[PDB]
RNA sequence: GUGAACCGGAGAAGUCAUUUAAUAAGGCCACUGUUAAAAAGUAUUCCCCACGCAUGUGGGG
């Protein structure tokens, strides 16, 4: 597998296998045509808010590979989700129960979980006119973009243990503002 | 000197996190901010349960803490003399000279216990003209054997012998 | 013969002591066989450095004062006091 | 020839110089011979004679074996030991708690 | 009890007076610790000491 992970838009990919199949090309000119097509493939509404970072390897790298711009700019600026009063966490001791009967008693596994429950505030920032710029002059897919987001934010959860907890609230107030300085409220907590 | 190798490993193989705790420690005793005597307890205590030898307690503390401030790439054949000599060289032989040579040739007159920041001070011009190895080991086997006439006199003889050439 | 050098873990007086210590356990093993014991007595003040602690007793005596010493000496030489 | 401390070094030639023997057959010295003047007689009217000594010289280890120093060291303070799977000190662990 | 024995190189002294290391600076850019679970359990409690046909009571760890 390769070292380093590679954000890219999957429509491209095809095109990159293209590079392989032809068989006329030397090594170094369709190493170069990767990455080309690597670097410019990042139209696509997932890079567009959370951008890229990519760099190639020198030590390995041969020579004659050049590479073009691959850094995209964000156009979110998610903040951490913090509770509004202090913490509460709690243990909860549990245990693994055997089916077939034994001499001695209980068996299994032991442990000890952890688990807290809180009200929280959260934060999401989208620079509209970075957003636009990121999808190459495009509004129609930029409103839909900001649609989806608010949609999906707004009726999704982490999937962290919700076999056994499934806290699948909804949240219960929303404030969405239209400024020129983005500005923060978690100071009222 | 497999235990002081087995140490310098260990040391290099650490990750930012514990590497930040150290570089915050700098100056530092060992009996405040736990999670540093945690650390080096466990760099440490392996060595001796293995390894017959070990390096020596403040020796290792000072290496580590040193290594976390001024991250080197361990190569053999990079001693602290060596570099020194072929940075001072290449220096004005009037005024710049004697000074850094003053600053080198205080560090053979103290203990273990405060030869922190006079090692501090040559790791800083050392980094200045961007050095990119220094021999961790060859150090603390010195460092370890500091109270010996001839570890002091090798240390004096191999500055010279760089500086001359 | 060989010149004491310090260390930070005695002192110049100690080392000599030491050495000397040494020097004189392996002439007893050596030379001064069972044909006459060696009588000798060892002084420092209040017992600030001991010549060869335990080590099948170097010294006979171990004295912490100098009116000690000499009446020891006196007392061995013709037991006057 | 009795060696010091294991890195000192010892002379390769080593001269001696002993009394010029006669031995009534070569009845006259040879010129290398000096005269020395420690023959005495008295010593509270101090008085002394000549006498002819010669000067010859050995090599070390054809003549005299070099010598192995006695079991001595430089003395350096006790640093003692440490040793816990030592079954005295496991058992004395014991008897504390 | 030795070209030896008996056998001090000693007395006097302040290295002093003067001084800013000053001027310029971003560590930046990318990230799900995720996956499984009853705190339940009667067939001999680990030990001292008074009586009994009880199919055990009392006190001590």
């Amino acid at each position: 597998n390769t070292k380093m992970l590679v954000f890219m838009s999957k429509d491209k990919i095809k095109d990159l296998a293209r590079i392989v199949l032809d068989n006329s090309l030397g090594l170094t000119e369709a190493a170069q045509q990767v990455a080309n097509v690597i670097a410019q493939a990042t139209l696509a509404p997932d890079i567009a808010l959370c951008g890229r970072m990519l760099e190639p390897n020198d030590k390995d790298k041969d020579k004659k590979v050049k590479w073009s711009n691959t850094t995209v700019e964000a156009a979110l600026q998610v903040a951490h989700a913090i509770s509004t009063h202090i913490a509460r966490p709690e243990i909860d001791y549990f245990v693994a129960a055997d089916d077939v009967p034994g001499e001695d008693a209980g068996a299994g596994h032991i442990g000890e979980s952890m688990f807290a429950s809180a009200c929280f505030y959260k934060y999401f920032s989208i620079d509209w006119e970075q957003l636009v710029k990121n999808l190459k002059g495009d509004t129609n897919l930029a409103a839909h973009t900001v649609g989806a987001f608010l949609l999906a934010a707004a009726k999704t959860n982490p999937s962290g243990k919700q076999n056994s907890f499934a806290a699948h609230n909804y949240p219960d107030g929303i404030l969405v503002e239209f400024k020129n300085s983005p500005i923060s409220y978690a100071n009222a907590f | 000197n497999r235990g002081t190798v087995d140490f310098i490993a260990s040391l290099e193989n650490l990750k930012e996190g514990d590497l930040g705790i150290l570089r915050k420690l700098r100056g530092a005793r060992l009996d405040e901010k736990l999670p540093g005597f945690d650390l080096f307890s466990a760099l440490w205590w392996p060595l001796r349960q293995k390894n017959q030898r070990a390096p020596k307690r403040e020796v290792a503390w000072l290496i580590a803490k040193l290594f976390a401030e001024f991250r080197f790439e361990q190569r053999e054949g990079a001693t602290l003399p060596i570099l020194m000599g072929g940075i001072c060289r290449k220096l004005e032989p009037k005024k710049e000279l004697p000074r850094v040579l003053a600053r080198f040739d205080q560090l053979a007159s103290l203990d273990i216990m405060q030869m922190e920041e006079p090692l501090s001070v040559i790791m800083g011009i050392l980094r200045k003209h961007q050095q990119v190895c220094l021999d961790w080991v060859g150090l603390t086997d010195v460092l370890s054997f500091w109270e010996q006439e001839p570890v002091k006199r090798e240390w004096s003889d191999s500055f010279i012998k760089a500086y001359k050439i | 013969v060989r010149p004491v050098s310090v260390v930070k873990e005695s002192d110049l007086v100690e080392q000599s002591i030491g050495q000397l210590s040494n020097y004189v356990n392996d002439i007893r093993l050596g030379y001064y066989d069972e044909q006459s014991p060696v009588i000798g007595f060892w002084f420092s003040p209040n017992n600030r450095y001991p010549l060869g602690y335990k080590h099948s007793k170097l010294a006979s005596r171990n004295i912490g004062n100098l009116n000690e010493l000499v009446g020891a000496v006196l007392d061995y030489i013709g037991g006057f006091k | 020839l009795q060696k010091r401390w294991h890195n000192e070094p010892l002379p390769q030639i080593l001269p001696c110089v002993m009394d010029w023997i006669p031995g009534y057959d070569g009845e006259h010295a040879p010129d290398d011979a000096e005269i020395h003047y420690d023959l005495p007689v008295s010593f509270q009217p101090p008085r002394h004679l000549p006498r002819f000594v010669i000067r010859r010289e050995l090599v070390v280890g054809e003549d005299v074996q070099v010598s192995r120093e006695t079991g001595t060291s430089v003395w350096r303070p006790k640093g003692t030991r440490a040793d816990y799977n030592n079954s005295e000190y496991k058992k004395v662990r014991a008897e504390r708690l």
